[PDB]
RNA sequence: CCCACCCAUACCCCGCCCUCAGGGUAGAAACGAUGCCCUGAGGAGUAGGCGGCCGUGGAGGUCAGUGACGAAGCCUAGGGCG
RNA sequence: GGGACCGAGGACCGCGCUCUGCAAGGAUGCUGGCGUAAUGGUCACCAGCGACCCGUCUUGAAACACGGACCAAGGAGUCAAGGUUUUGCGCGAGUGUUUGGGUGUAAAACCCGCACGCGUAAGGUGAGAGCUUCGGCGCAUCAUCGACC
RNA sequence: GAGACCGAUAGCGCACAAGUAGAGUGAUCGAAAGAUGAAAAGCACUUUGAAAAGAGGGUUAAAUAGCACGUGAAAUUGUUGAAAGGGAAGCGCUUGUGACCAGACUUGCGCCCGGCGGAUCAUCCGGUGUUCUCACCGGUGCACUCCGCCGGGCUCAGGCCAG
């Protein structure tokens, strides 16, 4: 779609700075985070901290999360590890809980800025059904 | 200054206004254009000798949309403030004063837009 | 507020009625008769209309109207005696007659400039009918006014240089 | 039209009346041209008519789209990898029949003829062995191009 | 932060209390803005470097926001009034707008606004008399 | 009578709204653009003495 | 049987409108980026689907909007735009 | 050689050539009359050609049938309750202030106690978007093999 | 006490001497109908007419507000002006005739000679600001430099139809 459904004027500054840079950078990254971008609410499902937490635990440590959707918080996890998760949003406990475990916390301008071809990213998506 | 900025040919490509059918013989039909909705309508099948159902390739040209004859737009202006908006587009925009403008007020407005080079449309009205 | 508004009413005499009890038709045909006529011309027409002298011509409002020898004047073969339509016009003409002496204009050139019958609100009466309906019996009055008036270059060169030459010779 | 002879001229690609196309004749392209001969006429050009055909109206399928062939550039960058850098080598493999013809071929928009001058004969929809302009012609297709284009 | 040109200007795209427009186009009432025009380009209020030419009482008055103060409406502009020959009020405004890059975009329009300005400062010519034309306007 | 005259918003809404109202305030450039006639008052978020 | 000629909104070439499709456009001298620039193709339409614009009464904001040298309404073989 | 219709774009860039520049990525040069109803436009009328009277209903279609003297104003898929699909928003294992109470510039706005409504209390291979230190890591999910209640 | 209600075919049937006038044996049914003007200053007087009324004259800012009263549409009608019409009119494309009109144009820019009126000419020195190298202000500047005006000449660009 050529305009986004959302009326948010941040997501309108989200979409044109990764419209640039699906444009001008040759990395197939880019394009995916812009059509997620494009998606509905029903189609970017949330992303629980220990839904990425079972992403990490091989050997894609010291790798950036990059979710296109919320990332929520999960009761059942007793330990976060250390992580470096850029989101849309989050909510208060799971912010509070990657920062308590030592992590840190990024929006997809800060992933732009640091990784603009996506270097070193594991990129997730929630569960469908 | 009165001349305009230097424009492709205005070209028409139709005068005549679109008649409604039927407004001719019925008094309660005003001639304004409604599409009619009959099935066996000859203006809506497109019969020859049948009035004419305007069509988006009518359209005027985009650089010569909205041009009056001199080759200006039309800016309606209420006051002397909007005579100042037009400060910048001697060349393509030209004022019309609104029509319940005063008479004093009007003197004002043609007065500031000699100053400022604008053409105004109806400068002999309230003289 | 006359119709005519072109005449002046410093030279003019005017005469008007309202809401006059006669037929609208008769009168309208009455005064397109005597319309652009003089003044006792007119006058004289309207008594032989009364003592059935002369006749008005019907030319509208003339649906299933006897035929007489007396349109042969007027060109028609449709021709009527208005005599209450007479009556009226010649009030109407006696009072605008009387207007021109007060004011001082001379009576034996006035001639009738505009003349219009207009329709008046409509009277009611009602009769008597069977099958349940009640006659409707309108009359049609009429309104009148006249008007009394005394009667008394961008050549090219080549087109400039043919007018020099025929000039010349 | 019945719906057999109407696939084949959406295969030979005349979508559109007064349009042409080069096919090179094999025994599979030989009986696709005889279904359809109620509505063609055929035969088989010598070099002036691929040379007015290509030089006047010689268009190319360049990303989907109808470039004309205006420039030796425009040929290299789309059948510069089969060998042909120039007009005369497309006009080359359309006559003598080569092995990149279906690139080619394919290459070049079908073409837009415009109404032959002088017309067709009487009347036109009978076989040209009775008088007529369906079916196939000889060499008298070339007389036919020479008045539609 | 929240805040920038960006942003301000996706607020005010659509309704603006400057904005002005009927069918031809869409004007501006901006003291900040210059041609006038409703773009990004153009909106004083909007952008952290702008421009704007005001007439004076004979010359033009050139006013341009100073970035580090954008919170101090009282001394945010930067106002200088140019009463002199054009041509040094024409350079002067290239200079301002060019030099140091503070909107070299905007310098054309910058100095096509000071000719604007002081040709209308110009005493004005009578008007020639209206020629009656035509058979019936004429008697 | 029944018609639904009343609507009803959801707390956080009303707060998201009024935060973003209390920001777009500290904006000088939205000032303007409102109507409002900010040209001679320094610092935008005014505060005044509460002594005076 | 032969030659020439007439013309459909059909085919060919050119212009203009609209839609669709494919590209370009930031160490911003930069933009109603909901814009602009380049290229090609397409255009009948009932039921039905989608979108955009016009108009009426009332409300919040705004134009420090218009107005008794005249608001609204009305008439107009007077014009302009679409 | 003789005609007809058109001049589209608007600094340079390209492909080329008959070379002190060219006809080569779209028209310039010279001249005349007029500078006003002259071109242009709007009505009225004549002339050449074209052209059933609208709507409803039936039917494969017509035909029949019904409504229509004219004008002005009014005039017909609305509201509520309960379900359901999609889009936007807030918070998100939670969410819902507005039954009520506390303030108030008083039917607004602001704040909230205890309950209550709805929900909640483990992989491989063919793959597969994406990343890569180019050795491999591989989201969601499908085919299948799975593990458990 | 109020209203994101209705505004005289609406809103209660009733904005008015409305449950009135009127209808029915009766139970009952049940309308239509607001607005001159700020102030009646609601035509003194004259004249014609039997009268109703009309014409002068007068009141008013307005009689284009005459208690048939604010504004005053359409259907329909009259008069005047223009036109058309050998068994329908009305409509579409295209000229022509006649009537009536909107534009456009009226000169601008530059250069070169003269003649006037003035020193916001270049540089430098002091303050101020700013984008930190650009400006403003005051002085110096004194007259082959700068700015206005007038009088000539030249170039370019200027409207409609054409060759």
């Amino acid at each position: 779609r050529k305009a986004p459904k959302s009326d948010n004027v941040y997501l309108k500054l989200l979409v044109k700075l990764y419209r640039f840079l699906a444009r001008r950078t040759e990395a197939p990254f880019n394009k995916v985070v812009l059509r997620r971008l494009f998606m509905s609410r029903i189609n970017r499902p949330p992303v629980s901290l220990s839904r990425i937490a079972r992403n990490l635990k091989n050997g894609n440590e010291k790798k950036t999360v990059v979710v296109v959707a919320t990332v929520t918080d999960d009761n059942r996890l007793l330990q976060v590890p250390k992580m470096e998760v850029a989101a849309l949003r989050f909510t208060a406990k799971a912010r509070a809980r990657i920062e308590a475990a030592g992590g840190r916390t990024l929006t997809l301008d800060q992933l732009a800025l640091e990784k603009p071809t996506g270097a070193n990213t594991l990129l997730l998506r929630g569960p469908k059904n | 200054m009165v001349a305009a900025k230097k424009h492709v040919p205005i070209v028409k490509k139709r005068t005549k206004r679109f008649m409604r059918h039927q407004s001719d013989r019925f008094k309660c039909l005003d001639s304004a254009w409604r599409k009619p909705k009959g099935i066996d309508n000859r203006v809506r099948r497109r019969f020859k000798g049948n009035l004419a159902m305007p069509s988006i390739g009518y359209g005027s040209n985009k650089k010569t949309k909205h041009m009056m004859p001199s080759g200006h737009k039309a800016f309606l202006v209420h006051n002397v403030k909007d005579v100042e908006l037009l400060l910048m587009h001697n060349r393509t925009y030209a004022a019309e004063i609104a029509h319940n403008v005063s008479s004093r007020k009007r003197i004002d407005i043609i007065t500031r837009a000699k100053q400022l080079g604008v053409k105004v449309t109806n400068a002999k009205a309230k003289v | 507020r006359y119709a005519a508004t072109e005449i002046a009413p410093t030279k003019s005499a005017r005469a008007r009625g309202s809401y006059l009890r006669v037929s609208f038709k008769n009168t309208r045909e009455t005064a397109q008769a005597i319309n652009g006529w003089k003044l006792q011309r007119a006058l004289t027409f309207l008594q032989n209309v009364i003592d059935k002298k002369e006749a008005v011509p019907m030319r509208r409002y003339a649906g299933s109207t006897g035929r007489t020898a007396q349109g042969k004047q007027w060109g028609v073969s449709r021709a009527r005696w208005p005599v209450k339509s007479a009556q009226f016009l010649i009030g109407l003409l006696k009072n605008a007659e009387a207007n021109a002496d007060a004011k001082g204009l001379d009576t034996g050139n006035l001639i009738i400039k505009h003349i219009q019958v207009n329709q008046a609100p409509k009277q009611r009466r009602r009769t008597y009918r069977a099958h349940g309906r009640i006659n409707p019996y309108m009359s049609n009055p009429c309104h009148i006014e006249l008007i009394l008036t005394e009667a008394e270059s961008h050549l090219s060169s080549r087109q400039r240089g043919v007018r020099i030459r025929r000039a010349l010779t | 039209i019945p719906p057999k002879p109407r696939k084949i001229l959406q295969l030979l690609r005349l979508r559109q009346i007064n349009n042409g196309v080069f096919v090179k004749v094999t025994k599979a392209t030989a009986e696709m041209i005889k279904i359809v001969e109620p509505w063609v006429a055929y035969g088989y050009p010598n070099l002036k008519s691929v040379r007015e055909l290509i030089y006047k109206r010689g268009y190319g399928k360049v990303n989907g789209q109808r470039i004309p062939l205006t420039d030796n550039a425009i040929i290299e960058e789309n059948l510069g990898k089969y060998g042909i850098i120039c007009i005369e080598d497309l006009i080359h493999e359309i006559f003598t029949v080569g092995p990149n013809f279906k690139q080619a071929a394919n290459f070049l928009w079908p073409f837009k003829l415009s109404n032959p001058n002088g017309g067709f004969r009487p009347r036109k929809f009978k076989h040209f062995i009775e008088g007529g302009d369906l079916g196939n012609r000889e060499e008298h297709i070339n007389a036919l191009i020479r008045a539609m284009n | 932060s929240n805040v920038s040109a960006d942003l301000i200007w996706e607020v005010s795209r659509n309704y603006n209390s400057f904005l002005v427009k009927q069918r031809t186009g869409t004007f501006s009432r901006d003291a900040l803005n210059l041609t006038n025009q409703h773009s990004r380009k153009h909106a004083g209020f909007v952008n952290d470097k702008a421009l704007g030419i005001v007439p004076a009482e004979k010359g033009v008055k050139v006013i341009a926001k100073k970035v580090k103060a954008a919170n101090k409406p009282a001394s945010s502009l930067y106002t200088v009034t140019y009463k002199s020959t054009a041509r040094k009020a024409y350079k002067a405004i290239a200079s301002q707008a060019a030099k140091h890059g503070y909107r070299a975009d905007l310098r054309q329009a910058a100095v096509a606004r000071a000719s604007a300005i002081l040709r209308s400062q110009r005493p004005v010519k009578p008007e020639p008399p209206k020629k009656l034309r035509g058979a019936a306007a004429r008697r | 009578i029944w018609r639904k005259w009343h609507v009803k918003i959801n707390q956080g809404q009303k707060r998201f709204a009024t935060a973003s109202a209390l920001a777009a305030s500290a904006v000088a450039p939205l000032l303007m653009a409102r109507g409002h006639q900010v040209s001679t008052v320094p610092e935008v978020p005014l505060v005044v003495d509460s002594a005076a």
